[PDB]
Order: structure tokens, then C-alpha cells, then sequence
């Protein structure tokens, strides 16, 4: 086509959910690691992770308000790949970083898992 | 704005 | 923070965010402008708009599934600043650039307006 | 992936 693009437009979107999220607007799951709750849209959910578009677009599943994650997930590393999903930004530590991979293949957020296993294979 |  | 970004992050989302809106997946609003209805996600439309930020806000207009525009809105006007949101490409011709600028006023989208005002003053 |  012949269209124009505003540069911008996809961060200042994701910036605006995130502030959403912050303010609990229009937030529609719990997701529960265990003895945490995390509150968000189901949407940008399914867009971050293959394991969310597979639940929401399960016929029964999409009705749920409340999704129980299995007990080995790490309620930081969900916490951490949940910021990253409104942020583009990943809090990546030494501490944290084999958690945060499991939890990303888990949720089946493959850049996530490659920039992990990159930051592993460096301090081998 | 940009040309995409 | 020592946080790393992943660029294509935000993009990324935003095309999974229209690919969802495309297949009818978890929109949850239909827009009314005259004859014409359109299906969109509460949460895209309150990122990019100010109007709508408004609406979804209100205690009451939050819970309605249904929003009529003002019936002077054109209903392409408002397509191709529905499909601007969902993907950051504005489809700005000579033919609509005044339906979609009086369109992006009322939405209160400022960049949109802002290049509308920019390519009429080219013109004239 | 980049520093921001
Ligand atoms: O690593 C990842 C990230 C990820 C996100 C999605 N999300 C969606 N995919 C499509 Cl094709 N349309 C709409 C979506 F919300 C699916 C699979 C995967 N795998
Ligand atoms: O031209 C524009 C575009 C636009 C979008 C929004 N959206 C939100 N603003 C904030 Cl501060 N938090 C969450 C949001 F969804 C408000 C006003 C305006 N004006
Ligand atoms: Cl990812
Ligand atoms: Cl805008």
C-alpha cells in the first residue's frame, strides 16, 4: 500500500497497557505461581507467550478469570517475564537467569529462551 | 513519521 | 535498571494484538459508526485514543459492549484510523485526509492529527 | 537484544 507509519506507535501502545496494568484498568485474568496472583490482559498474555494463545483460544479455557500456572514455576521468574511482556525490557541476573529461562519455556516465549541460553553459553 |  | 531490551518487542506485540483482532479472538467491543459496526479490543482502543481512554475509564461506559460514535463520524475515517491503531501504518489519502483528521480530533489521537495538518498545509 |  501507500501508507505512512508513525515510528512510535507500537512503544507508545505498549507503554499505554502497562499503565493500564499498573492502574488494575480493564485487567481480565489472576494468573496464580503458587502463593502469588499477578493480575493482566488476557490479550497481551496470548500475544508475549505461545502457552497463553493456546489457553485463550481454548473454547472452555477462554472463560476463565483465574489460571493456575504448575507448582515448579518460580513466581519471580513469571514476575520478571510479565514486566518484560508490557516492557520489552528483561530483568536479567545471575540469580535469576536459570529461572527465567525455565519459566520462558514454559510460557513458550522463544526470544526469551534464545537471549538466556546465549547469556549461559558465555559464562561456560 | 516515515515511508515503511 | 541493568535491564536488556528486546527491540522488535513492542512491533511483535502489536501485530499478534491485530492478528487476534483479524480472527475475532477476545474482542470485546463493538464500535457503531451509522450503518457500520467494528470489532476491536477495549484495551488497544484506550491505548491509542483519547476519547476512548474516557470511555473505558467511566465506571458506567467501562461494562458497555456497544459504543455509538457521533453520527457526523465517517465510517471509513474511522476504519482506517481503526486499522492505524492495530498496525501504526495510516492509510492517508487525498480523497479521506479530511475525514480521517476530523476523525483523529474526535478520537483524540494528537500524532495522527498532527501529520493531517502537516500534509494539508503541503497542499495548500 | 540491545542495552536500552
Ligand atoms: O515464542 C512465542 C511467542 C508467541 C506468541 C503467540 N501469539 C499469537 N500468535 C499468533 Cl500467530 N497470533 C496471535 C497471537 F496472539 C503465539 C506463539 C508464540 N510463541
Ligand atoms: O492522542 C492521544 C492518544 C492517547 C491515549 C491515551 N491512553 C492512555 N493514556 C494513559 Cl496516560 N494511560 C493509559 C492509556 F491507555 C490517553 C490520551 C491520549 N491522547
Ligand atoms: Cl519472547
Ligand atoms: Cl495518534
Amino acid at each position: 500500500d501507500s501508507c505512512i507509519q508513525f515510528t512510535r506507535h507500537a512503544s507508545d501502545v505498549l507503554l499505554n497497557l502497562n499503565r493500564l496494568r499498573s492502574r488494575d484498568i480493564l485487567t481480565d485474568v489472576v494468573i496464580v505461581v503458587s502463593r502469588e496472583q499477578f493480575r493482566a490482559h488476557k490479550t497481551v498474555l496470548m500475544a508475549c507467550s505461545g502457552l497463553f494463545y493456546s489457553i485463550f483460544t481454548d473454547q472452555l479455557k477462554c472463560n476463565l478469570s483465574v489460571i493456575n500456572l504448575d507448582p515448579e514455576i518460580n513466581p519471580e521468574g513469571f514476575c520478571i517475564l510479565l514486566d518484560f511482556m508490557y516492557t520489552s525490557r528483561l530483568n536479567l541476573r545471575e540469580g535469576n537467569i536459570m529461572a527465567v529461562m525455565a519459566t520462558a519455556m514454559y510460557l513458550q516465549m522463544e526470544h526469551v529462551v534464545d537471549t538466556c541460553r546465549k547469556f549461559i553459553k558465555a559464562s561456560e | 513519521w516515515v515511508i515503511p
